[PDB]
């Protein structure tokens, strides 16, 4: 089924792989090339998570737990009842999350919009990457990785956390939380604005740019304008993953003691040492 | 290499500046408009005259006041010393009455400045609603934005009401940078690990939520904006082919979409759900549950693992410890 | 704040809209850049004044006039520039062949 | 004295029914604009069945 | 005198006097509640011989203990 | 306790954070910092 | 705006309530006095 | 220097304050840096106060 | 003295009146219910010579 | 806006009313006052 | 001297020295009453020959 | 804005106006010092 | 000397002054307060000789 | 801006006005001093 | 050399060096006033072989 | 060699090197404060025998 106006927008073309090959859609989902790939690593990541779930001791969503393998495997695939389907799984979510980033590409090709949107997917991938890549192999292991389990892996959350002894002193996480919830609050603001126009109390016009223009400058003193707001939103969202990415790898790969004593640096500038 | 919209190489100034529309009694604009040039470059250009009517007034000066005793308790805890003010500063804190008052009025020294500086925060915080509120009204505008923010002063009061429903004002949030974080850790500690709080997890999806419904709105709108696609209001009274390119977008991507309009209803709940599930999440806190982790135990959330260690029966009587109880008062002697 | 052509490489030192009296490539190179731009920009802003004036919008006729009149004052302090070089030009060995205006 | 039931799991129920109410008046707003779908077989509405398109009443003058 | 009401409109100097001497009665209230001496809800029936004096001492209680009894 | 005694006065912080031993003055040790974390001693004049 | 009538008759009442409120306060501080001398 | 409950509803047996978790949070940094080791050295930190979870250090 | 009611709104007045009274009148019984002496909800029965009263200077 | 009849009308109300609240006010503070006296 | 009006606003003037001497007034109130020898409303009653100073007891 | 007569009148107010500030906290002060001297 | 006064304007360059005096006068101030030997709030009517004084040579 | 006379004028207040200053608080340290010398 | 004054307008060097002095001085005076030697509000009043000094090398 | 002042506005390499003195001056003189050798305010009157020098090779 397609919208009322959709069908002239389905043509040919914008691919970056494939061609006609798989120029095509099934319901409302466009397939293409990395829709095919998107697919396949889909179904042999979900099924092999599946088969963790099988082989664990529950069935119980919450508490399905498939774990990284011990850290004296290093950077080698584990047996894969010891962490090593872990290891394949994380290689079908990297396919998955690349594949779906570039289909997102081909359908905004097609589209004749801008990249926009798979380079702001590419900041949530970016953190999946530090997490599970990248910061694992600074510290020269895989079972350095997060566990695959719905609570499981807010334990590993937890305990990554005090391995710093008070992970609120983290520089760059401080900054990363002021952007999530500078965010949020940003996110409350644009949506009340537009729909408070666009829906004022019965038996008023409809609102205007201005008025919602002059709302926001009291709020904040000045006007964001249009374009604006969405420029702020996607460097908020975008930004509070950035920082996120950075916040973890720090952690470990270049500071390894507490916390709070890294801001010794602040309390011997001379001015005042 | 594409033009990206991110940043805008010719704005264009007015040299008159608009003004405010209607309905000035009760209260009137202060200032005149003014032009920021980097601000023209980020986003629109005018610092504007403000509106405060007499709940904006009303609210500044209580506000100013719990500030002042936030600083001047700050101050006064490094003995007035202006360098170590700044140089301690995040560490800092005006800091809750001691517990055993509970609900007690406690000394100055001792919290009293704590629960009178919170007093006048709160006012100041409904005075300010109370503006929002009526500035609305006074544009013709939806309350969409005033609800939104009672759901932010409705987190912000379980850090009142739970406090008031478990007995002592001493669990209140110290008033520091880095002190309120240390409550932070400490709340999460006492009531045995708020990961298995599951209102505190819901209200986690909608803080995540809220980053990624502003990452992917954020980014259509300026991947049509080259046409017209932040023009909203205009898309959504008049259908463009830039509201039509970002329907189709989602849709064929993960095979449903929003509207222009109804985008932002998501944007709305996912922002306000965060903090509402939040205020929920406190508010059973101590006084339904006391331990969270045991509360997931008991409801199947808990994924196991095999033990770390295994106790014999006597040291299940000799590991057991002392609730801790009050620090000692007296310097003890031990010559005999 | 960087002027507008050389940008933030003025922060550098690069700063080829100066007046100049000295013969120098990177000058001319520029002066006739900006020669060919000002004279199409005072080739529209009097094909504005003349729309206005058929429109007949007083105040617009009159900013029209005064937006003219700028133009041409740029125009002419460029054309200043390409005589200078001109001058420059002639005489220092190892200039352009092709004038500078 | 209910040993399984608890205050906590009874507000999270409470939750899950507002939650899912709230999905759906959020999908009905979504269907004010391209609904119904075209099909070969006809038009199609989806569920939950779309909320009627608005008509927006325009500032009288100015 | 009276000219400075030109200079100011006094529909918006009420206010700010109103919320000033709110704020201020309000801030001396709650010292006084909070002092050893003055806390007259409950100790306001004691003759001035008898209200404390000198109780100036920062740590006049302790400062950690758990909460009163749940009773 | 059974009962409150209070502390001599220069054995009183100045600072009510729960947590600044840890966090502050176990890597502070700044000399007027120092001497700021308690209250100095303070006697009756005609004790003087 | 005023005229200087209007501000005239304004500061009448607004000096004279001003005077009677800091007269009011001052019968609470005899009173606030002989219950509790704070000096 | 215990604040945790064994138990998932509150009650009279335990009434620590969070500024006594506080408190001995200040202990346990204490300790951790006696040490040069993490909290997990000890602990399983989604319990704090779990001995099965726990390594034997903490014995 | 009605000529404040030119200047202010009474419309607008009387919400705020309402407002304040409201929210001073909450504070004062909430004050009041979490004092020792004036704890009605608990202790409202007890004779005046029997309710909580604080402490005293330790005139020997 | 009122007119200054109509604003005099008003300010009759509303001394009454202030008035009738003082007076409920007075008395529940002389029945607090017999049942627990706070000076 | 007067003509330093035609130079400032008195409108703008006024608000700035009222507020800052309302800020002035508080803080040295605050200051004293953080004090042991000036925080009056617990020691004012004492004569000054007993009033705290920031000093030792002798003989060390 | 300002006049020079208005500015002048201005200026009277402002003089006495601050003299008589000075007085009073000057007696402030006296009264401060019989009390509690600080030197 | 008086040209600079057509250089700046006086309105701008008087008010920088006066708030940079304010700031620069509350910190020496607190400054003082602050230290030992002028905590003149606790310890101004010690005299001279009275006064604390910093810690000197390093040895017995 | 101003004239030559107003700069001229003005200036005479200003330096005038900072010399004063300089001399009161030459005095207020002349007490302090007197007080409790810092060298 | 005043030709410098025709390269730049002096009234934005005046503006720059008047506001480096002020920040470099205060810089100078804090460093001094953490020092221990010039803690000269603490221990101004010792004599120079009173003052402090940083350690030296062993030579055991 | 002078034909550079053609290449570049002398009025602006003069700021840019004027701006990097003061920086790079800045930095050299903190880190030789902080250093124990060079730490002149506290230790600068030791004599040149007498002050620290790091550590030295010797070992087990
Ligand atoms: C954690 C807090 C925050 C968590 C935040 C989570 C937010 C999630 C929001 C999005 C969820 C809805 C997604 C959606 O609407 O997709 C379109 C599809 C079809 O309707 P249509 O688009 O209007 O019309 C097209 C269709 O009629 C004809 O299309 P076509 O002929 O071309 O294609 C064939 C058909 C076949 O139909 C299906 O395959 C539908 C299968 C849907 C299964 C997933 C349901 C998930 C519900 C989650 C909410 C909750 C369920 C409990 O159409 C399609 O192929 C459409 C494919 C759509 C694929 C959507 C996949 C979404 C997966 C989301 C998983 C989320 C997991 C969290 O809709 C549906 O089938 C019905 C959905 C109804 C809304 C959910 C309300 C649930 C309330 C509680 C139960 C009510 C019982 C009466
Ligand atoms: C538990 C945690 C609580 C914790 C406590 C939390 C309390 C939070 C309360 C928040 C309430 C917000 C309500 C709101 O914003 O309404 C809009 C309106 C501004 O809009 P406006 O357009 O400018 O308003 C003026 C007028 O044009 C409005 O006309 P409208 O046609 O829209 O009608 C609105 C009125 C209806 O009118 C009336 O209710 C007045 C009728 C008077 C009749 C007098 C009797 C004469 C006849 C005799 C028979 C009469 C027979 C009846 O209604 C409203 O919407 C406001 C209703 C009152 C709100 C009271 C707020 C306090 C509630 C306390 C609740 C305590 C808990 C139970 O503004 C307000 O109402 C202001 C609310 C009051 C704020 C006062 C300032 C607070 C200062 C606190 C200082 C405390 C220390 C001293
Ligand atoms: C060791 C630490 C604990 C922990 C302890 C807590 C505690 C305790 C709380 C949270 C809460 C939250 N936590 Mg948690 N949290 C941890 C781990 C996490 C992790 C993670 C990746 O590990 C994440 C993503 C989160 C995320 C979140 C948020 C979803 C939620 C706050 C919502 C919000 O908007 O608050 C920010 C919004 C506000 C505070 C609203 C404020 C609005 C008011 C009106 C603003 C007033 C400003 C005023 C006018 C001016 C002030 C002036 C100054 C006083 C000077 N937590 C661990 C398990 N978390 C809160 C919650 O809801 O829990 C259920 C909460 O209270
Ligand atoms: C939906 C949930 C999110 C959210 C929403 C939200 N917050 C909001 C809003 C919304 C929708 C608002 O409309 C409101 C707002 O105003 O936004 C700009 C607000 C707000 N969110 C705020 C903060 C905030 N929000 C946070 C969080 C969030 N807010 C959530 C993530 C946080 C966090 C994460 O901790 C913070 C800190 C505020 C900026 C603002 C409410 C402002 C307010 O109430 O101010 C009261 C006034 C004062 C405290 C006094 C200030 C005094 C100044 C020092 C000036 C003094 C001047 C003078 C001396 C006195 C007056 C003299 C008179 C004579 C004039
Ligand atoms: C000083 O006194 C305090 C208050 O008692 C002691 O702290 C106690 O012990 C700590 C475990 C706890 O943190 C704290 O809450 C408090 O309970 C502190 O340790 C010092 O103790 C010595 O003095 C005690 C005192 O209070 O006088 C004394 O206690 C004993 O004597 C008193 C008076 O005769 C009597 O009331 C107590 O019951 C009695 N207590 C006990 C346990 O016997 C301590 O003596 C002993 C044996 O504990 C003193 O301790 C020492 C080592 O000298
Ligand atoms: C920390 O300190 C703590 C512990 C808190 C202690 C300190 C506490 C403190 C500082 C308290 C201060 C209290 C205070 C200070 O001012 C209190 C001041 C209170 C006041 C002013 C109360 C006034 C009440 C007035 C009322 C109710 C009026 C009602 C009017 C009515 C019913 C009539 C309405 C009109 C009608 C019907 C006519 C319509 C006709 C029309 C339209 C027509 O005719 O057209
Ligand atoms: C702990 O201690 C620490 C803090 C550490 C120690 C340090 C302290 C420090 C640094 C202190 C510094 C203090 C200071 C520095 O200068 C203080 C300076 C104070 C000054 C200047 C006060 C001036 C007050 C003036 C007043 C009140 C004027 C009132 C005027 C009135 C009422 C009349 C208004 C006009 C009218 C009616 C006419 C209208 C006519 C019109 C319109 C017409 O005619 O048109
Ligand atoms: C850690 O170290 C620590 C402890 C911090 C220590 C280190 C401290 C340091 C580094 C201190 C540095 C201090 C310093 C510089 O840097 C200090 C420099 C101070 C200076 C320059 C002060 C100048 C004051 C000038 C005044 C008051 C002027 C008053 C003018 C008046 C009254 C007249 C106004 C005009 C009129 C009336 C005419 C209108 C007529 C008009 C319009 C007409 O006629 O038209
Ligand atoms: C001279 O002026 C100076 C220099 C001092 C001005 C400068 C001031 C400065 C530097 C201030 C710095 C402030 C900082 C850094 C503040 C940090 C604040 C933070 C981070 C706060 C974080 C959280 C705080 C929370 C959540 C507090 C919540 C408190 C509540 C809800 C309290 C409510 C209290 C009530 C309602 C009390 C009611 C009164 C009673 C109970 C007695 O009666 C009803
Ligand atoms: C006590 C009060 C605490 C208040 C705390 C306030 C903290 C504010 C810190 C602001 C820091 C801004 O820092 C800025 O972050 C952005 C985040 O996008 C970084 O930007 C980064 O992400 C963006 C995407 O958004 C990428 O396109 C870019 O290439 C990358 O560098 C900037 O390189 C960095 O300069
Ligand atoms: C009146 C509000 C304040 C009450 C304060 C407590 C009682 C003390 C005042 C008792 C006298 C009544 O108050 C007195 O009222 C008269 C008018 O009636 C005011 O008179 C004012 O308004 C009248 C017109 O109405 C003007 O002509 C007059 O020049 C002006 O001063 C006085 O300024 C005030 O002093
Ligand atoms: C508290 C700190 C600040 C205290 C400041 C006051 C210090 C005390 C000495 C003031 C002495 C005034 O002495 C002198 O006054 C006259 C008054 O016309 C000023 O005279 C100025 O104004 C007059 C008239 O407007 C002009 O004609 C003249 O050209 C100009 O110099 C002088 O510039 C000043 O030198
Ligand atoms: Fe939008």
């Amino acid at each position: 089924a397609m919208l009322s106006f959709e069908k002239k927008y389905r043509v040919r073309g914008g691919t970056l792989i494939g061609g006609d090959l798989f120029d095509f859609w099934f319901g409302p989902f466009y397939v293409g090339f990395f829709g095919v790939t998107t697919i396949f690593f889909v179904t042999l990541g979900t099924l092999l998570c599946v088969w963790g779930a099988a082989m664990g001791p529950t069935w119980n969503l919450w508490q399905i737990n498939i774990a990284p393998p011990d850290l004296k495997y290093g950077l080698g695939l584990a047996p894969l009842r010891e962490g090593g389907l872990w290891q394949i799984i994380t290689l079908c979510a990297l396919g998955a999350f690349g594949s779906w980033a570039l289909r997102q590409a081909e359908i905004a090709r097609k589209l004749g919009m801008g990249m926009h949107i798979p380079w702001a997917y590419g900041g949530a991938i970016l953190a999946y990457t530090t997490l599970v890549v990248i910061r694992p192999f600074l510290l020269g292991a895989w079972g350095h990785g997060f566990p695959y389990g719905i609570f499981s892996h807010l334990d590993w959350v937890s305990n990554v956390g005090y391995q710093y002894l008070h992970f609120h002193y983290n520089p760059a996480h401080m900054i990363a939380v002021t952007f999530f919830f500078t965010n949020c609050l940003a996110l409350a603001m644009h949506g009340s604005l537009i729909l408070s126009v666009t829906n004022p109390p019965k038996g008023t016009p409809t609102g205007t740019s201005e008025q919602e223009n002059v709302f926001f400058r009291d709020l904040l003193g000045y006007s964001i304008g249009a374009i604006g707001i969405h420029r702020l939103g996607l460097f908020l969202a975008v930004g509070a993953a950035v920082w996120s990415a950075i916040c973890i790898v720090i952690s470990g790969p270049f500071w390894t003691q507490g916390w709070p004593e890294w801001w010794n640096w602040w309390l011997n500038l001379p001015i005042w040492k | 290499l594409e033009y990206q919209n991110l940043f805008t190489r010719v704005q264009v100034r007015t040299v008159p500046e608009p003004g405010i529309p209607i309905d000035e009694s009760t209260g009137t604009r202060y200032g005149t408009g003014t032009f920021s040039y980097l601000a023209g470059k980020f986003g629109d250009a005018q610092i504007g005259p403000i509106y405060l009517g007499w709940a904006g007034v009303l609210s500044l000066i209580f506000g100013f006041i719990a500030i002042e005793i936030i600083g001047l308790n700050m101050w006064a805890s490094v003995g007035w010393d202006p360098v170590e003010f700044i140089r301690q500063l995040p560490w800092l804190a005006l800091e809750p009455p001691p517990p055993q008052y509970g609900l007690r009025v406690p000394p100055l020294n001792q919290g009293g400045w704590y629960l009178m500086a919170g007093f006048f925060l709160t006012v100041s915080i409904i005075l300010w609603w109370i503006r929002i509120y009526r500035r609305a009204r006074a544009l013709q505008m939806g309350s969409h934005l005033p609800w939104a923010f009672a759901s932010a002063i409705f987190l912000y009061s379980t850090f009142f009401f739970q406090p008031l429903l478990v007995g002592s004002w001493s669990e209140m949030v110290p008033f520091g940078i880095f002190p309120h974080l240390d409550w932070t850790s400490a709340f999460s500690i006492r009531y045995g690990n708020l990961y298995y709080n599951p209102f505190h997890a819901l209200s986690i999806a909608f803080l995540y939520g809220s980053a990624v419904l502003f990452a992917m709105h954020g980014a259509t709108i300026l991947a049509v904006a080259r046409m017209g696609g932040e023009r909203e209001i205009e898309q959504i009274t008049d259908r463009g082919t830039a509201a039509e390119r970002s329907m189709l977008f989602w849709r064929w991507c993960m095979g449903f979409n929003a509207t222009m309009e109804s985008i932002h209803r998501w944007a709305w709940w996912f922002a306000v759900l965060t903090t509402f599930t939040g205020g929920i999440g406190i508010l059973l806190t101590g006084t339904v549950v006391d331990n969270w982790y045991l509360w997931g135990v008991k409801h199947g959330l808990v994924a196991p693992y095999p033990a770390q260690n295994q106790l014999t029966p006597e040291q299940q009587d000799l590991l057991r410890g002392r609730y801790q109880g009050t620090a000692p008062d007296s310097f003890p002697s031990y010559v005999v | 704040s960087v002027p507008v052509n050389d940008g933030i490489w003025a922060w550098y030192g690069i700063d080829d809209d100066r007046p100049m009296a000295a013969w120098s490539r990177f000058h001319a190179t520029r002066c006739v850049e900006q020669l060919a731009i000002n004279r199409a920009r005072v080739g529209a802003a009097e094909w504005a004044l003349a729309d206005v004036q058929a429109r007949g919008i007083v105040p617009c006729i009159a900013k029209a006039a005064a937006h003219l009149a700028r133009a041409r004052a740029e125009l002419a302090d460029w054309e200043a520039q390409g005589h200078r070089l001109e001058a420059a030009r002639k005489v220092t060995p190892g200039a352009w062949t092709t004038p500078v205006i | 004295m209910m040993e399984y039931i608890d205050g906590a799991q009874i507000a999270l129920y409470a939750f899950w029914l507002f939650f899912f109410g709230l999905i759906i008046y959020l999908r009905r707003e979504d269907k004010r604009e391209g609904y119904p779908l075209e099909s070969p077989q006809g038009p199609r509405d989806g569920w939950p069945k779309g909320a009627p398109k608005k008509t927006y009443v325009h500032r009288d003058h100015g | 005198m009276h000219r400075i009401w030109l200079m100011y409109d006094p529909r918006r100097v009420m206010v700010a006097l109103v919320g000033f001497l709110a704020v201020l009665a309000l801030v001396i209230h709650f010292v006084l509640l909070s002092s050893q001496r003055y806390s007259w809800i409950e100790n306001g029936t004691l003759g001035a011989d008898q209200a404390p004096v000198g109780a100036s001492a920062p740590a006049a209680a302790a400062e950690m203990s758990p909460l009163p009894p749940g009773r | 306790g059974s009962s409150y005694q209070q502390a001599p006065i220069t054995n009183q912080r100045r600072m009510r954070g729960i947590m600044i031993q840890s966090t502050l003055w176990d890597m502070d040790r700044k000399r007027s910092a120092t001497r700021q974390r308690y209250y100095p001693a303070s006697t009756p004049a005609n004790q003087l | 705006g005023m005229t200087e009538e209007e501000a005239r008759r304004f500061h009448g009442y607004m000096v004279t309530g001003t005077l009677g409120y800091v007269v009011v306060a001052s019968v609470a501080h005899f009173l606030a006095w002989s219950w509790r001398p704070w000096f | 220097a215990r604040v945790i409950t064994q138990g998932v509803a509150p009650s009279n047996a335990n009434r620590s304050s969070t500024k006594q978790a506080e408190w001995t949070y200040a202990l346990m940094i204490s300790q951790s840096r006696s040490l040069g080791v993490n909290c997990t050295y000890c602990h399983n930190t989604r319990q704090f106060a779990s001995w099965r979870e726990a390594p034997p250090a903490r014995v």
